RNA sequence: AGUAGUAACAAG
């Protein structure tokens, strides 16, 4: 019955097999190179590479957040007591006076002798919080008779182009600093040889990540979201100020307490998981927003003073922005520490496989090198259109940063992109391995990938990097096609 | 019925019967099994003894 | 120098570095608002694939029924629901030829299980559409309302104990002219508020009573409650999922248990096997096809993916599958297995909340329900929703639901559909051509191996597989599927490369705090770290870091940081005192601000058992106080090992909803709780073992407490008075 | 207590709502009404926990006498109202010091895990390849293993003896275990439900599939995470006692794995002694295991003879235990139709054999031929021992009457339970009429119509160089090729106290380690190949590689490989990746054709599964090379060949594929199809042919 | 405003 039906079924019904080649692999996401589109703006919750922590010295033991923010601002008093600023940049629908009035409200409320961190429910605070902006729930009988009411056409994400800042964020976050941010607790004593090897490995692996810039940024998100989640439950009705705090230790072991800025929590009667609480982020930065103006259309920047770094006064600005978040995004911020495990497992797997080859623990050999072996080098990136090698430690920081960016720019667009582009990735591996891969509808794959490329900076920059990497593989493919034949 | 049979046997300090008993005298501390045959009584008696 | 993360793939292959391509540290996409737009898409698209077939109005329900089975064959590469019965039966005959006693043996195992299976077996299926209240409830709650409702219309099949008399009453309750039942109703009580309108609708619920006509009840029994799937990974757009009623559940269990018994024996099945046992089975299946390959010929693996799985597969085909499978079995069991497909064949789909309309000028919003969905011009709905409501018209019902004969929405038949997917794999060759296909199947996802002398014939074999699957109602996604020479492939997110490579990012969300309690989550947290070392390829350095990161997250969640640290808090103020009071500080648990003694070697040992020798006698006494108030009512998806101390506590029930006073809801919940606790006091084994008896629950307790009184008197526990008072109280009852 | 229950029952029944519940609800339906929850299933517990801890009073307190001991506040901290998390900490700090006597006896199972770890001694760590076989294993060691149905009845008799119901046979069977735990679990004040869990975890078996390598036993599986990875080994010695049956399996696995190595090398007996001296089954040596245990198999007797001990000619068939009186058997893979109607490959034992039998208490003598029970002299004993003795001997004999009446351990388990199928299909005959002899029927009683070939009576070496045990008469009893080739997993750890422990390893371990040894010494090996003719081929390291290769094809591959390498040697067409790939196959003594040319091959197959093969032309799962990056992939692991490849090697592969063949030009359609192995071997010298190296690269090759 | 993205929240 099957063979009779298949014979009498239309031949138009078919799988349509086409053998894949390099020329068929067209660069994904053509629209991201079109300069006629607007370049993708910065849309993260807090600043990352552009951050500036007003570093205050401490004993190295936990204190209250308001007392900490008070003492940090005390030590940099010129910036605290600024009432005549310079407006450098403004967002489209922002307000200069309300944001500045709110900034002063935060600095004054934190500086005072009282215990309460509650801000007064002012006209400037109510605007930046979004007071009474919800629509009123009327009865169904009234709405049916009302001819003016309609179902809204839903907003669709913008179609943006490649912004240069996403590359810069990746570069700077991957770089090493002299500042350890991680708060890793104690474990049991090492009895077994495996535990001795693992703990010896951690010295190389953990310090490599801990000293980098991305890890200090990670811990800022974690500690902020933890305190933001607590205030969201414990103070639903109240408008409150929350300091952007982080503790830091240097190579010699002396503890610094960093104040990256202040943030205004809005009213947070968060019943549902997706329900939103507005958060207005006032953050310090040395970055001049006029240098790369397309990065900062969401932000309202004030020039608030200067600090003597090197031999000259660097301008200290104040990046003000109305932002938002929900119970889930706050919770996944508290569990942002797992970015270590995803990167550390992946790179330890290489050390273990390399240890199997040479018969001993190849941890030091991979990082620093040894008597027998050279250091493990990876193709880290490009420079004027040619490959550049990076050390084992850099590759770990690159992959750690990659896993942090998955959180910072984590949404449906990244899920669908990474999921559907993985199919295309594995086909490239088949062409590299010379397995002779075939495809049934190649434009169907691209349809699934390219719909997800919209206004997520990491999805757009990944599409740029995918096409760059694809080019270097295509260059290497010319070697294999001239083998034997 | 089994809960009754086990509770009695456990309290008095005796072994529980394998079959489900029909009666139990408190003074004797012995389970009882009733049978209503038609023909001979001794024929049905020794069948139960097996 | 610009950094590139993809450049890692130059040195390392993609399967080796597959964990990097899974962004699981990020936030998953949650659904917002109504799911009616997503549900209506599925209803339209299901009919879109079956519209060329027979249409007819059902005389029972009064609904538009579409039937693609034995319909016109497809003449294009769109999703076809047009399955051919003879083609399905030939694939099953081929299976029965290769696997002889398997069809009738699986039927008897399912049949003998059915006979032993009780009604309480139903109370373990997560959410269930409670037909009484018309909203999703737990399986136990939804079942209990149905048993009590059935008693009001003279249906005491549940009382007999077995699943058969309960299922007999379900099919008989369709014949009833009226259906009296217990239901819930609101009490809109006004109160003054300080918010815009200046009032508040304080809704109070309570147990009332209702009656439904024969036809309207049949619809409720056949209904599927729909809703958007939150937190779905690796996908851009959201989608709808259905949840069926308590009636169909009894029959589905049997049909799935039947297909389970077939699946286990099939060599190319993904289900019911899982974890390491799957990885064992699949690696054996791949090893054969590599050594089966001819000399000089090519073996090619297809990374499979089927589009519109649930939407195209028809219940009428699954009815025919049960009729073939249960050949030698008796007529009653043939009729039992046939019921579940029949209910799916005549099902109705509920359409969620509805759609919201708003005026931005006035800043006013309003939810339009599904009954009042067309009570409004279609121009007032948006451009995309307008086209959906027009296509829905023929299938739309008066009570705000949609008829849906074809498809499954979210089909419960995973096992039975896997058999149908394996049935396609069982053909192996068509037209005696120079190839031999085989594969692996796990409901929707598959993986097809194709041995042949040259790759031009392999693709023709894949083309023959594609076309054969269309005859069964299975549509291979040309967009998402792909193929290559054997050596590497993907199947159920498991990536093969001369052997299955580990993927750590898949299990990464489990590493956090579980959410049960301090004692349990500690045991879980170490076990998760312990299992991932064994299975998912976590090395010792990353394993030890996972220990560290767990204690950090554990301490910040439960607010139980080290006693020596200066971290202020409500709990921490007492921990600092306990740190000073206790001598053996290593004996303290992490929940009481103690030190973390866990390492790789001792993950399998409970913390209370680890630290027992280092504890103080006063501390362990308080921690292990046998009658403490924190340890509630316990009763014997994964499991763990942990000592039941004071940290084994329970969270509050989620009752505080939008000014909803639920006093009467909790009264019913306490009424059953009081009755069950006293039964557990009388019968101590009831917590451990399942009690049995068709007789009354009072009668079991009354006859028990009489024998307790008699034996207490004679042995000499009670006095002459207390026995006479006790015997007096029972005389009343 | 009884008075308190009745008073509460009366006062509960006064309420009309509760009265309607207790009367209508059945004892079956108790299970349903216990789980009645009106609120909702929590779809995000990790979120809701973190959310609940931020709020004031998330926890719940049970209403009782002890719950009122906690105050409403303590030093400005609101404890209860439901309660806060601070209430839990307050209890442990300033609460009632309760009774914790018998805590160690209740949680006895968990303290045994601790003392196993505490008393254990950790051995060496070694980094290298590990073949992890995914097998079903026991997770934790039990007190006494049972099914869940039988275990629950034993737990019921201990904790709730009044509510047991019908007394099962298990009550009588496991009577000493009930009595023991009854006396232990008594003085404790911990809830019965907690005790029932702890008894279940030390009785009901938790068996799950896990990746295992050399350690199957439960005391090892509980540490499995620390024992081994995919790329490292950790020697571990768990504390406490160990089962003799667990030492018996690893003893058999140890001796088998020594034999498989030593067969290949010249003077097998020398290596057999050398390795068996320095083998350690966990802690005890192999010598002591072979001396202490009176069991083993074919392999153990060969090693016993090699080391110089008595040879226990014994065979354990599960519950049955035999000892050899006389005769030898040989295995034959034949397909027998079982009575139910199924085809099954079962190894039948040929020839006449005679065994001294013993099954528990009962004893006897066996006599059998190929698929027959000729005689079965046995003694009088208990009914269960005599029944098992007769059934296990009938299954062991492999009689047609046994098969026609329904792989050997599966037949054992079937006929142990369902014996009525066997006794009917077997048949009957007249009893012996001697004074001492008697007969018995199906029910194990004295009868006239006895079973066919069953009688109940009242009365009760040197070793060769090539590993085969010879009597003084000249007849041989064991053999090198008489051992099973089933390389099963060892129950306990097996340490070879040698520099060459890898040599007793798995296929892929040996394949990986061998090619690694070639790569390290590729400077000296490749240099000497243009000087030494047949000096390199016979190297110490390649003996272990030949033990992987099947004995039948081992010689043909050496003749093939040496000739392919000699083309690269004599003529100016050297490939380094091919030199690495084929060199391990050249150790074996070569076996050419009748012509003088070697046997041509596509793929060189190795032992254990269809994954394990080397491809001569193409890459393979075990071996492949990538000339773009110069990355050699061995069993997943990637090594670099950079700095050790010649500048003229840029050169087609077809020159180093077939022995006595070279590439003239490229694919010529006029010749026709691609020529297979048989077609290529049968061509004349000086004759052209088309060859496909790997799907995509065709070549024109001349002899 | 903003979060966010095929529809919501911005208290009921």
């Amino acid at each position: 019955a099957i063979e009779r039906n298949l014979a009498r079924m239309s031949p138009l019904v078919s799988v349509t097999p086409k053998k894949l080649t390099w020329e068929d692999l067209r660069p994904i996401g053509p629209h991201i190179y079109n300069h006629e589109l607007p370049e993708v703006p910065y849309n993260a919750f807090l600043l990352m590479s552009d951050e500036l922590g007003l570093a205050n010295m401490t004993e190295g033991k936990s204190k209250k957040p308001k007392t900490l923010a008070k003492e940090c601002l005390e030590k940099y008093s010129t910036l605290r007591d600024q009432t005549d600023p310079i407006l450098i940049m403004k967002s489209e629908k922002a307000n200069e006076n309300f944001l500045w009035k709110l900034w002063r409200d935060c600095v004054n409320t934190i500086s005072n002798e009282e215990m309460s961190n509650e801000l007064q429910k002012t006209n400037y605070a109510k605007w930046a919080t979004g007071d009474g902006l919800t629509y009123q729930k009327i009865m169904k009988e009234v709405a049916i008779d009302d001819e003016t009411m309609c179902q809204e056409e839903p907003k669709i994400p913008n179609k943006c182009r490649v912004a240069a800042w996403v590359q810069t964020e990746m570069n700077l976050l991957s770089t090493l600093t002299s500042k350890r941010a991680l708060d890793l607790p104690e474990i049991g004593p090492d009895v077994a040889p495996v535990e001795h090897v693992g703990s010896e490995r951690r010295k190389y692996f953990v310090n490599e990540i801990n000293y980098c810039k991305a890890s200090t940024v990670m811990m800022k998100y974690v500690l902020f979201h933890t305190s933001l989640l607590n205030e969201s439950n414990a103070s639903m009705g109240k408008y409150k100020v929350i300091p952007i705090t982080n503790r830091v230790v240097n190579e010699k072991g002396e503890s610094f307490d960093m104040l990256y800025g202040l943030a205004v929590k809005g009213q947070s009667h968060l019943r549902g998981d997706t329900d939103v609480v507005t958060v207005v982020t006032f953050e310090f930065s040395s970055t001049d927003p006029r240098v790369d103006s397309g990065k900062w259309p969401k932000y309202t920047v004030f020039r608030i003073g200067s600090l003597f770094v090197s031999g000259r006064e660097k301008s200290v600005y104040l990046y003000c922005r109305v932002n938002g978040t929900n119970k889930i995004q706050m919770k996944w911020g508290m569990e942002a520490r797992r970015c270590l495990l995803q990167s550390m497992q992946q790179m330890e797997a290489i050390v273990e496989q390399e240890s199997s080859i040479q018969g001993y623990d190849m941890t030091k050999a991979c990082f620093k090198g040894d008597r027998v072996n050279s250091p493990k080098t990876f193709s880290i990136g490009t420079q004027e259109g040619k490959l550049v090698k990076g050390s084992f430690g850099k590759a770990l920081r690159v992959i750690f940063t990659k896993c942090l960016m998955h959180y910072v720019f984590g949404n449906a667009q990244l899920e669908g992109f990474s999921a559907e582009s993985r199919r295309l990735l594995l086909l490239i591996q088949a062409l590299k391995d010379r397995k002779g891969p075939w495809v049934f509808d190649l434009e169907g794959m691209y349809s699934g990938i390219e719909e997800c490329i919209s206004n997520n900076p990491w999805v757009i920059q990944s599409a740029y990097w995918f096409n760059e990497w694809l080019g270097f593989e295509k260059e290497g493919s010319k070697v294999l096609e001239s083998v034997d034949e | 019925a089994w809960m009754v049979q086990r509770s009695l046997a456990q309290e008095h300090g005796i072994e529980t019967p394998k079959y489900l008993a029909d009666l139990f005298d408190y003074k004797t501390k012995r389970f009882i099994e009733v049978g209503i045959t038609k023909g001979l009584a001794d024929d049905y008696f020794w069948k139960k003894k097996e | 120098m610009n950094i590139n993360p993809y450049f890692l793939f130059i040195d390392v292959p993609i399967q080796a570095a597959i964990s990097t391509t899974f962004p699981y540290t990020g936030v998953p996409p949650y659904s917002h608002g109504t799911g009616t737009g997503y549900t209506i898409d599925t209803v339209i698209r299901t009919h879109e694939y079956s519209n060329k077939g027979k249409q007819y109005i059902s005389d029972v329900t009064g609904c538009t029924m579409v039937d693609p089975t034995n319909g016109p064959l497809p003449e294009d590469n769109e999703p076809s629901a047009y399955a051919q019965l003879d083609c399905v039966l030939e694939a099953l005959d081929r299976m029965d030829e290769e696997h002889p006693g398997l069809f009738q043996a699986a039927s008897q195992n399912a049949m003998e299980t059915l006979m032993v299976t009780t009604v309480d077996k139903l109370t373990q299926g997560r959410q269930t559409f409670d037909w009484t209240v018309c909203r999703n409830q737990p399986a136990a709650t939804a079942l209990n309302t149905t048993i009590t409702s059935f008693r009001l219309n003279d249906l005491n099949g549940a009382d007999k104990g077995g699943l058969i008399p309960f299922c007999q009453d379900i099919i008989d309750s369709l014949d009833r002219p009226e259906m009296t039942f217990f239901s819930v109703k609101n009490i809109k009580k006004k109160l003054p508020a300080k918010n815009r309108k200046g009032f508040l609708i304080k809704r109070i619920p309570m147990k009332v009573k209702d009656k439904i006509t024969k036809v309207e009840y049949i619809k409720r029994a056949l209904s599927l409650n729909t809703m958007t799937k939150d937190a779905e990974r690796g996908k851009l757009k959201r989608r709808a999922i259905a949840t069926a009623g308590i009636q169909i559940r009894g029959f589905v269990l049997v049909v799935e248990n039947l297909a389970k018994n077939i699946c286990e024996n099939l060599e190319q099945s993904g289900l019911p096997v899982g974890g390491n046992e799957k990885k064992a089975k699949l690696s054996n299946a791949v090893a054969k096809m590599l050594s089966n390959c001819p000399p000089g010929g090519i073996s090619m693996t297809v990374t499979g993916d089927n589009t519109k799985w649930n939407e195209c597969l028809n219940p009428r085909i699954f009815l025919a599958m049960t009729e073939r499978i249960t050949r030698d079995s008796p007529i009653w069991f043939r009729d039992f297995c046939s019921i579940a497909p029949v209910l799916f064949s005549n099902k109705i789909a509920r359409l969620g909340k509805g759609f919201m309309i708003t005026s931005k000028t006035k800043r006013l919003k309003a939810q339009i329900p599904c009954p009042d969905l067309f009570s409004i011009p279609l121009e007032r709905y948006n451009e995309e929703t307008r086209a959906k409501l027009k296509k829905l018209k023929p299938f739309f019902n008066e009570e705000g639901t949609a008829s849906l004969s074809p498809g499954m929405m979210m089909g419960m038949f995973n096992m039975l559909s896997t058999v149908l997917g394996v049935a396609a794999l069982g053909i192996k060759n068509i037209g005696n051509k120079e190839y031999l296909w085989d594969g692996l199947q796990s409901s929707d996802d598959f993986a097809l191996f194709v041995n042949a002398k040259d790759e031009e014939t392999c693709m023709e074999g894949i083309n023959d597989f594609y076309r054969t699957c269309k005859l069964l109602g299975i549509n291979m996604s040309k967009k998402k599927s792909y193929c290559n020479e054997t050596g590497m492939f993907e199947f159920t997110s498991m990536f093969y490369r001369d052997g299955f490579v580990s993927n750590f990012a898949m299990e990464l969300p489990s590493f956090g705090v579980a959410g049960v309690n301090e004692s349990a989550d500690m045991a879980i947290g170490m076990t998760i770290i312990k299992n991932n070392m064994i299975n998912n390829g976590m090395g010792p350095a990353t394993a030890q870091t996972a220990i560290q990161l767990f204690i950090a997250d554990y301490r910040y969640t439960y607010k139980c940081h080290r006693g020596d640290s200066k971290v202020e808090g409500k709990r921490m103020k007492i921990i600092k005192e306990l740190w000073e009071n206790t001598k053996g500080r290593d004996g303290l648990l992490v929940a009481d601000g103690g030190p973390n003694i866990y390492n790789l070697r001792n993950l399998h040992i409970p913390e209370i058992v680890l630290k027992y020798n280092l504890m103080d006698p006063e501390y362990k006494g308080r921690l292990l106080h046998p009658q403490n108030p924190f340890v509630g009512h316990l009763s014997i998806k994964m499991d763990y090992d942990a000592v039941s101390g004071t940290h084994s506590w329970r969270t509050k029930r989620n009752r505080s909803i939008l000014n909803t006073d639920q006093r009467n809801m909790i009264l019913e919940e306490q009424c059953y709780a009081k009755c069950c606790n006293l039964f557990e006091a009388c019968f101590n084994s009831a917590s451990y073992r399942k009690p049995v008896g068709q007789h009354s629950m009072l009668e079991a307790m009354a006859h028990r407490l009489r024998m307790d009184a008699r034996l207490d008197y004679e042995s000499g526990r009670m006095s002459k008075d207390d026995f006479e008072k006790a015997m007096a109280h029972l005389g009343e009852i | 207590m009884t008075l308190a229950k009745i008073e509460l029952l009366k006062q509960l029944l006064r309420d009309n709502e509760a009265k309607t519940v207790l009367k209508q609800t059945t004892v079956d339906q108790y299970n349903i009404i216990r789980k009645f929850n009106t609120s909702r299933i929590e779809k995000n517990p990790s979120l809701r926990m973190k959310w609940a801890m931020c709020s004031n009073f998330p926890l719940a307190l049970t209403k009782g006498d002890m719950a009122n001991r906690i105050p409403l506040e303590y030093k400005g901290i609101q404890l209860k109202t439901m309660c806060s998390i601070a209430a839990v900490t307050w209890w442990n700090t300033y609460g009632p010091i309760g009774d914790t006597e018998g805590f160690e006896r209740v949680y006895e199972s968990f303290f045994l895990r601790k003392m196993r770890l505490d008393n254990a001694t950790w051995g060496r760590i070694t980094f290298g390849p590990v073949e992890r076989v995914r097998k079903r294993v026991l997770l934790n060691p039990l007190t006494k293993e049972m099914p869940p149905d039988e275990a629950s009845n034993v737990i019921m008799e201990i904790l709730f003896p009044k509510e047991a119901g019908i007394p099962r046979e298990s009550t009588w069977i496991h009577r000493e275990l009930i009595k023991e735990k009854r006396e232990k679990l008594k003085g404790t004040m911990i809830t019965p439900i907690v005790l029932a869990y702890m008894l279940e975890r030390e009785l009901v078996a938790r068996r799950r599939f896990l990746p295992v390598a050399g350690a199957t036993s439960a005391e090892f599986i509980e540490m499995l995470h620390c024992l081994q990875g995919e790329n490292w080994r950790q020697i571990y010695h768990p504390g406490g006692n160990k089962l003799t049956e667990s030492r018996s399996q690893s003893m058999i696995v140890a001796c088998r794995k020594i034999i498989r190595r030593s067969i290949v090398a010249s003077n097998p007996l020398e290596l057999a002694v050398e390795i068996a001296n320095k083998t350690v089954i966990d802690t005890e040596p192999l010598k002591s295991c072979l001396a202490a245990i009176d069991g083993g198999d074919v392999a153990c007797d060969i090693i016993r003879a090699a080391l110089g001990l008595k040879i226990r000619q014994r065979q354990r068939f599960g519950r049955l235990e035999l000892k050899r009186i006389s005769g030898r058997g040989f295995k034959n893979d034949e397909e027998i139709l079982i009575g139910n109607g199924t085809i099954q490959k079962i190894g039948i034992w040929d020839g006449e054999e005679e065994f001294h039998v013993r099954c528990g208490e009962c004893r006897g003598i066996l006599k059998k031929s190929k698929m027959k029970l000729e005689k079965l002299l046995i003694n009088s004993a208990k009914k269960e021992d005599m029944r098992d003795l007769i059934i296990l001997c009938m299954v062991f004999s492999q009689d047609t009457r046994m098969f026609q009446g329904v792989p050997m351990y599966q037949l054992q388990r079937y006929f142990l339970n369902r014996s009525n199928d066997l006794f009917d299909q077997w048949g009957y005959e007249e009893s012996p009429k001697a004074s001492e002899l008697h007969g018995i029927n199906e029910s194990m009683n004295a009868s006239d119509y006895t079973l066919k070939g069953v009688v109940v009576t009242r009365n009760v070496v040197s070793i060769t160089k090539n590993l085969s045990l010879i009597k003084r008469t000249g007849e041989v009893i064991m053999g090198a090729n008489d051992v099973s080739e089933l390389e099963s997993q060892a129950q306990l750890m097996i340490t070879y106290d040698t520099p060459k422990m890898w040599e007793m390893g798995t296929t892929k371990e040996l394949v990986q380690n061998t090619y690694q040894w070639v790569l390290k010494n590729l400077v000296t090996l490749k240099a000497q190949f243009l000087l030494g003719k047949e000096d390199m081929f016979q190297w110490d390291a390649f003996e272990a590689f030949e033990s992987i290769i099947p004995q039948k094809m081992a010689g043909q591959y050496s003749g093939f490989a040496r000739a392919v390498l000699k083309q690269m040697r004599d003529q100016e067409v050297m490939k380094t990746d091919q030199f690495i790939k084929l060199l391990p196959f050249c150790f074996s003594p070569p076996k050419l054709r009748s012509n003088g040319e070697p046997y041509q091959f596509l793929k060189l197959v190795l032992k254990g599964g269809g994954e394990n093969f080397i491809e001569v032309r193409k890459g393979s799962p075990l071996f492949s090379y990538n000339p773009q990056t110069e990355v050699l992939t061995i069993c997943g692991r990637m090594m670099s060949l950079k700095g050790k490849i010649e500048d003229e090697e840029r050169r087609s592969m077809g020159n180093a594929v077939l022995a006595g063949f070279l590439v003239s030009g490229k694919y010529d359609p006029d010749l026709g199809d691609f020529k297979t192995i048989e077609e290529l071997e049968k061509l004349k010298p000086g004759e052209k042919a088309n060859i496909l190296l790997y799907q995509g690269k065709p070549v024109k090759v001349v002899k």
